[PDB]
RNA sequence: AUAUUGGCGAGAGACCGAUAGCGAACAAGUACAGUGAUGGAAAGAUGAAAAGAACUUUGAAAAGAGAGUGAAAAAGUACGU
RNA sequence: AUGGUGAACUAUGCCUGAAUAGGGUGAAGCCAGAGGAAACUCUGGUGGAGGCUCGUAGCGGUUCUGACGUGCAAAUCGAUCGUCGAAUUUGGGUAUAGGGGCGAAAGACUAAUCGAACCAUCUAGUAGCUGGUUCCUGCCGAAGUUUCCCUCAGGAUAGCAG
RNA sequence: CGUGGAGGUCAGUGACGAAGCCUAGACCGUAAGGUCGGGUCGAACGGCCUCUAGUGCAGAUCUUGGUGGUAGUAGCAAAUAUUCAAAUGAGAACUUUGAAGACUGAAGUGGGGAAAGGUUCCACGUCAACAGCAGUUGGACGUGGGUUAGUCGAUCCUAAGAGAUGGGGAAGCUCCGUUUCAAAGGCCUGAUUUUAUGCAGGCCACCAUCGAAAGGGAAUCCGGUUAAGAUUCCGGAACCUGGAUAUGGAUUCUUCACGGUAACGUAACUGAAUGUGGAGACGUCGGCGCGAGCCCUGGGAGGAGUUAUCUUUUCUUCUUAACAGCUUAUCACCCCGGAAUUGGUUUAUCCGGAGAUGGGGUCUUAUGGCUGGAAGAGGCCAGCACCUUUGCUGGCUCCGGUGCGCUUGUGACGGCCCGUGAAAAUCCACAGGAAGGAAUAGUUUUCAUGCCAGGUCGUACUGAUAACCGCAGCAGGUCUCCAAGGUGAACAGCCUCUAGUUGAUAGAAUAAUGUAGAUAAGGGAAGUCGGCAAAAUAGAUCCGUAACUUCGGGAUAAGGAUUGGCUCUAAGGGUCGACGAUCAACUUAGAACUGGUACGGACAAGGGGAAUCUGACUGUCUAAUUAAAACAUAGCAUUGCGAUGGUCAGAAAGUGAUGUUGACGCAAU
RNA sequence: CUCUUAAGGUAGCCAAAUGCCUCGUCAUCUAAUUAGUGACGCGCAUGAAUGGAUUAACGAGAUUCCCACUGUCCCUAUCUACUAUCUAGCGAAACCACAGCCAAGGGAACGGGCUUGGCAGAAUCAGCGGGGAAAGAAGACCCUGUUGAGCUUGACUCUAGU
RNA sequence: GCGUUGGAUUGUUCACCCACUAAUAGGGAACGUGAGCUGGGUUUAGACCGUCGUGAGACAGGUUAGUUUUACCCUACUGAU
RNA sequence: AAACUUUCAACAACGGAUCUCUUGGUUCUCGCAUCGAUGAAGAACGCAGCGAAAUGCGAUACGUAAUGUGAAUUGCAGAAUUCCGUGAAUCAUCGAAUCUUUGAACGCACAUUGCGCCCCUUGGUAUUCCAGGGGGCAUGCCUGUUUGAGCGUCAUUU
């Protein structure tokens, strides 16, 4: 909103570290069963909900 | 099936008054020693437009007998009180318009306004505009005053109950037709949410007694009895008599 | 022509975001936001505007000398000069009459 | 209307986060979390809704004591040292 | 002595074998939907070992054709059958 | 049925803000003049009233029963329209919650849900009613009739069949 | 007969290939099925005797998943619109740049914000997916950068209201109530200074807290700066709050100032408790006055354009912030004076012996003027140097006019109400006179200067025909500020400037039928349920206007006439000294002339009348099939009720609404 | 003159948005009028704040006539843009037992199939609305159910309150 | 074989009258024909009246308002390869 | 005759059935009794050389201390190979600590990373203003302590 309460401003520094794809050096380890980020977010197709 | 909106009306929620606007409570000094025993001498500083009350109230300050400050009251101004005017209170003050007397101290005849029900209750009665309370006589013994209220009541109240001398001013507000929809709109915008009123007879059956049938009719009688419930209590509330009222009032 | 912006995030026209137009020594047209406008002190007593007292927001009046806030005499920046004048006539006379009013009550006995 | 014109005057919200469950279901006007029950001292919950006591119940965070609680039993409660 | 679809620790089964069995064998009460109470998935398998295809060639590239690794590429991560 | 969640839509009250070209008409009050014996009357100006009016922005939604009707859209689009300074329009805050609210009243609205919202549980609710009911071959092989039933799309009973 | 699992057995089959799967190949069985060969494959599995069951599918608008025909089909057609060249690139209708043509046309397709979003902002790399064509581009993908405050907000205040405590209710979750049936108190100080506290002198309490990023509110502006931040950074210049404070000034020998008749003036010019007052603090409309910005415009100093011809021409720059000093109003007030021949006076008729007009003064400082800030800034130019940082060097940035103009601020007024249009924090002043005070000197941080500090959180960007909600990059919905020229009554329509965009899949044809827009001989509603649809009318000026009427209307009734262009005519003003001089803007009326008799030339813009039913009217509702005669309404009538009450709430309450109420009221019809 | 009621519909008004008969009768309006209007009234079943009668003004209300006006029509024609069309790219959905030429027959009494005839030649494109008793939805009407729900009432049985 | 009409009133089918005409015959085709239209009527939900009903409500009684969806498939038909 | 349609086969597709796997579930049995104001469960936010999650942890942050084992960790990087050693480890064990902001949640509030008060101490002359560091201030109830209130009330002086 620009004039934003600290705890949502909080919530969006959080999510925006957390915006970011699969590290790639994951994918190299020994058993690794993950292949990508399946939490990945984006802001044109799921909305926080705060 | 539904409840109905004179029900709806106990619960408060859009049906209290709106009171933003409203200067106080409009009330007698409390009933202390000087009125007892003498009389207080106070000043109108104003005469002033109360919202949602067509009599004007006055402001009236009068000096506080054991601090040193001043006290305002809200009295209902009285017709032909004005700013400057001395008021005095008590059971020593003289017979003049705006001043406040126990209904013993008045001859029969006096007319007093915001008379006090019991003594030091600081005003119940004849607060309307351009009403008052006629004293019709005294009891001395078993001390009383017989009074003639506005709805034509005759009521016994203690001879140490208070009233201001004269009526109440603002008389002859209801005497001008409000000629339109917009007017009684702001009449009750600044009392309560009492208006506009759909007929009980134009609803559903589900939302009222009357509602219901292929024309609008009460179907029923509409003198209600006195024992019925809530969600009955629609029409005439125990009603004595209907039709239009010919001949005199006032039985014995 | 030029136009101008809110310059605080208030975007509506209340009471306390009016705004003048002012041109800047950049040439150029701003808006500059107005405070709202002083009320001149009143007399306590007739509620005329008191003479000689000056006019500022009521905080303003901690941040200026007492000259601008009286006036030389019996009742300074509180009430109009007619007022007191009225004041001191009531006063002498009701207080002459007090005296008078002792002297016949204490002859009529 | 009533559809998707009425739809885009949907910009106030009626809940905001809970400072107790971080849900957003504090309802802003009560200010009463209608998950957790915030902030009354007892933590919502209903046996009809058994599946929101398995979301919210005793290991499903990290428990953060109560994980170490049992091991401290199995060795008495002891206090000293290991010594050497 | 009795109870115990919770907790902790154990031993088992003519039970189910990834549309089954708990909703969840997997970063599952997760992703996601709803203002909210709540609702709530899908998703296991290269190969013994990445040895996960050096190198050449055509193509802007993706890739193709060869070459090669491998027991098998009729196993090429778009991977058991 | 029990226990919960919703007034971000909308209904209504309250609190605090905001918004509404340009025209027509020309009410009180006031000025001058004329007439009259008087009571008073008349004329011209001034003025700028009204839940007045034409008509923008607004707000609404008549008709085309137009467009679209697998839509731009789970209600929109175009023209034509009602209204447009107060019972006006609207933001935010706030209150009212399900046999409850709210209703200038249509059983309307109460989050695409209303002649009783939504969510979960009771609950795999009950169904004389509809649909389905999974391998082969061999042998035997019907009834729609009797009586009774709040029975007449059902059952018990006897009969027919194994 | 077949399937999953179990006991026994065949010391059964099997990596030299179990199971599974495929196989118009073979055999057995009436059949359920069984067996074999071949291919594929890779780790288990079978015959028989028994045991056991979650054991056999074609259906259940069956469940989950997958896949078709339809079908390269429907379609990708609203929002005027694109074109040329170059660059980049593998590839260009779509990217970039330039050129052109257009549009939004200031009630924007511009510049900002609130809610919401949350990084979408910006740079670099970059096109697998997404952008219903494309893509080298992007709100995409990958990696990073970015949001700077004492002064802007939050923070503080209270509003409707929410809600602890004391108490009461409730089995209880909890409910009521918010100052109440409470022992609800700290801040001041003589003394105590065994210590500025306890005892011990004395002054004030009908009470938590939450509730506004649009209400109230301490204080900041200009210029410059970034890829992206700016009232926050930098430069300069201010201000407020809290504190500390020392000088100067002021005051005191008549201790707590002098002046003015007065209104009041000032650099100051003691002032506790307590009290009082003011500000905060308030509706709406109308006309009038004034200011600011904008619009228009003259001269001049610069730059640009046009120049066949004309145009002393068309466009453009010429600016001045917060803050400070001096000065400046309407209103109001004071002194003199005493007014009828009543005068003064507004557009608006109010004012005067309760003292007018007049003469002379006082005041608020909105606001304007001058100066400082500050020309050093910003702007417009010119002349040089340039592998760069870029360097510089100069000049000018001046003086006016105008108004029913627009926007806005404001003042004095006027209209309106049975409507009279918040609160609190906070600040100040007064009354009072507690106390404290001077003479090799006391007093005064409301006068001046000087010193220190001002925390925390937000701050990017969009704000929508792509950043919000509507399943989406959806023709929907979503609060507000600023607002240029012309025409015109106008924020209408139409065209243009600044700014922005040129985005909607395209190319080629031009059948039917459509959607949207139009025209039509003669007739003129014969169509149709019905004039549905469309047409006709339309602006302004002048004339003329009926029935009926509640006398207000009806009314733009009806019905007519005129309107362009051009050249003139007349009338309506300001300032200054019966006139003279000077200056200025439009509105109205008329005349001649003129023309393919056109002229509100586009745009814009009533059809009218005679009646009937019905509802008085304005207003309201079935969001999404009904706007109506339905609801409401004012008016009328009836009913209940005098508070230990009427009506209505609550499970109960030491509980509530009406009620901050009182019959001219509330409640029910 | 009777029977009779609590009272017997008064003032008004009417084939009216209330009149069955009914397109009532008379008049007017027209060439022609189940329409409109004015009258009449033993009025199925008008009528007095369940308001009667009337009413200026107002009305996106219902209705009749007239003038104007017109493509509503006689009776159609033509033009423009965007589609449709064809192409490059992109690319769904409804629906689908199997499918798709008729006539008659019989048949669950209206066949695409069956019988008897007629016939019958690949693959197709634009249109079209006869048919597919086309699609959309377990008919909303009707009935049945010992299935409900909204609403009402001296139904049965209760209940808050009082 | 060929034609069998234009209108006033009414949703109307029917009827009735005006008028022209050679004549203004009767009928069927799912009472032909709504993915051909229209929607005046009937026949949802709004509303008014009359009668009926204590009432909610009823009325082959009257009155006013009231969303008419889809073809691109197969055939048929019209044209066209 | 092609094309086209249909049927079958082979190879290739589409798709993920079947088969075989199984650190999962489910059911039965046995044993045990241990959350929290010494702040629980739950939540928010952070912490790694290179992590978005899961898991672990709390500014001592995929952990510190202690003990045991005895040479790793591993995807890369780095370190180390004394590793015959108080010593690797993403080991095990776990008795000592740390334990942000919260939460019954406790100074008052909380849609605020909002606002106080007390003590010690440090800096700015500083008891008073500002700031830094440390330590505290909820409610009900119980026992006790201290200070009090009430003509409720006793005694003494009077
Ligand atoms: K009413
Ligand atoms: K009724
Ligand atoms: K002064
Ligand atoms: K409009
Ligand atoms: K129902
Ligand atoms: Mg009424
Ligand atoms: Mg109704
Ligand atoms: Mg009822
Ligand atoms: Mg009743
Ligand atoms: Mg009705
Ligand atoms: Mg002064
Ligand atoms: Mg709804
Ligand atoms: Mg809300
Ligand atoms: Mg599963
Ligand atoms: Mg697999
Ligand atoms: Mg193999
Ligand atoms: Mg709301
Ligand atoms: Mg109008
Ligand atoms: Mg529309
Ligand atoms: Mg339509
Ligand atoms: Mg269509
Ligand atoms: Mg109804
Ligand atoms: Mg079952
Ligand atoms: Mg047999
Ligand atoms: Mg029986
Ligand atoms: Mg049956
Ligand atoms: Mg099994
Ligand atoms: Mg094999
Ligand atoms: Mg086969
Ligand atoms: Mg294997
Ligand atoms: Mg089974
Ligand atoms: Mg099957
Ligand atoms: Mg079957
Ligand atoms: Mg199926
Ligand atoms: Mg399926
Ligand atoms: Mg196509
Ligand atoms: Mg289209
Ligand atoms: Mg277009
Ligand atoms: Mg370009
Ligand atoms: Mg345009
Ligand atoms: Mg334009
Ligand atoms: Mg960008
Ligand atoms: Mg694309
Ligand atoms: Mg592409
Ligand atoms: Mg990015
Ligand atoms: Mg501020
Ligand atoms: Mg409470
Ligand atoms: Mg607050
Ligand atoms: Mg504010
Ligand atoms: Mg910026
Ligand atoms: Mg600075
Ligand atoms: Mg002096
Ligand atoms: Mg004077
Ligand atoms: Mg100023
Ligand atoms: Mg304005
Ligand atoms: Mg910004
Ligand atoms: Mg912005
Ligand atoms: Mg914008
Ligand atoms: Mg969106
Ligand atoms: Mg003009
Ligand atoms: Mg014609
Ligand atoms: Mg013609
Ligand atoms: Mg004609
Ligand atoms: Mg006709
Ligand atoms: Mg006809
Ligand atoms: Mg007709
Ligand atoms: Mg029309
Ligand atoms: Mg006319
Ligand atoms: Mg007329
Ligand atoms: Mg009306
Ligand atoms: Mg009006
Ligand atoms: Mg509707
Ligand atoms: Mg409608
Ligand atoms: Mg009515
Ligand atoms: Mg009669
Ligand atoms: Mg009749
Ligand atoms: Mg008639
Ligand atoms: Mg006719
Ligand atoms: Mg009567
Ligand atoms: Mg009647
Ligand atoms: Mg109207
Ligand atoms: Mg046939
Ligand atoms: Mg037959
Ligand atoms: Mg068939
Ligand atoms: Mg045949
Ligand atoms: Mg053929
Ligand atoms: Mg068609
Ligand atoms: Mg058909
Ligand atoms: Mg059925
Ligand atoms: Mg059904
Ligand atoms: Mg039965
Ligand atoms: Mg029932
Ligand atoms: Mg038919
Ligand atoms: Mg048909
Ligand atoms: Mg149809
Ligand atoms: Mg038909
Ligand atoms: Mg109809
Ligand atoms: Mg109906
Ligand atoms: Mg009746
Ligand atoms: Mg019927
Ligand atoms: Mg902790
Ligand atoms: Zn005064
Ligand atoms: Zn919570």
């Amino acid at each position: 909103a620009a004039q934003k309460s600290f705890r949502i401003k909080q919530k969006m520094a959080k999510a925006k570290k957390q915006n970011r794809p699969l590290p790639q050096w994951i994918r190299l380890r020994t058993n690794n069963t993950i292949r990508y980020n399946a939490k990945r977010r984006n802001w044109r197709r799921t909305k926080m909900n705060i | 099936g539904r409840v109905i909106r004179n029900q709806r009306k106990g619960a408060g929620s859009i049906f209290t008054s709106h009171t933003r606007l409203r200067q106080g409570a409009a009330k007698l000094r409390t009933l202390d020693y000087a009125e007892r025993h003498g009389y207080i001498r106070g000043i109108v500083k104003q005469i002033v437009h109360d919202s949602g009350r067509g009599a004007p109230l006055a402001k009236v300050v009068f000096r506080d007998p054991y601090k040193y400050r001043l006290r305002e009251e809200i009295f209902i101004a009285n017709e032909g009180v004005h700013t400057g005017q001395f008021i005095y209170a008590g059971k020593k003050a003289s017979l003049n318009v705006g001043n406040v007397l126990p209904l013993g101290s008045v001859p029969e005849g006096t007319i007093v306004s915001n008379v006090e029900e019991k003594p030091g209750d600081r005003g119940a009665l004849a607060r309307a505009s351009g009403n008052y309370v006629i004293i019709i006589g005294h009891n001395p013994d078993e001390n009383k005053t017989r009074v003639r209220l506005p709805s034509g009541a005759k009521k016994v109240i203690s001879s140490d109950a208070r009233g201001v001398i004269g009526v109440i001013a603002g008389g002859g507000r209801v005497d001008k037709p409000l000629l339109k929809a917009g007017r009684a709109f702001h009449k009750y915008r600044l009392k309560r949410n009492s208006w506009p009123k759909t007929r009980g007879v134009a609803m559903n059956p589900v939302d009222h007694p009357h509602g219901g049938g292929n024309h609008q009719h009460i179907g029923k009688a509409s003198t209600i009895s006195r024992g019925a419930v809530s969600g009955q209590k629609a029409g005439l509330i125990a009603a004595r008599r209907t039709g239009l009222l010919r001949g005199s009032q006032k039985t014995q | 022509a030029q136009r101008v912006t809110f310059r605080r995030r208030n975007p509506y026209n209340t009471r306390s975001n009016k705004i003048k137009v002012v041109k800047t020594p950049g040439g150029i047209l701003r808006a500059q936001h107005v405070k709202k406008l002083a009320t001149r002190p009143k007399c306590g007593d007739c509620g005329s505007a008191l003479q000689g007292i000056s006019t500022l927001r009521p905080r303003q009046y901690a941040t200026v000398s007492k000259t601008h806030k009286t006036v030389s005499r019996a009742y300074g920046g509180s009430r109009c000069a007619n007022c007191v004048k009225e004041r001191i006539i009531r006063a002498f006379l009701i207080e002459e009459q007090k005296i008078v009013k002792k002297v016949v009550k204490e002859q009529t006995e | 209307g009533k559809g998707t014109p009425s739809f885009g005057k949907r910009h106030n919200k009626s809940h905001t986060l809970c400072n107790r469950c971080g849900r957003r279901s504090f309802h802003v006007q009560k200010k009463t979390c209608s998950s957790c029950g915030y902030p009354a001292a007892k933590t919502r919950s209903y046996n009809w809704g058994a599946k929101a006591k398995r979301r919210h119940t005793t290991g499903t965070g990290r428990m953060r004591y109560l994980k170490h609680v049992s091991r401290r039993f199995k060795n008495g409660f002891q206090t000293g040292s290991a010594s050497k």
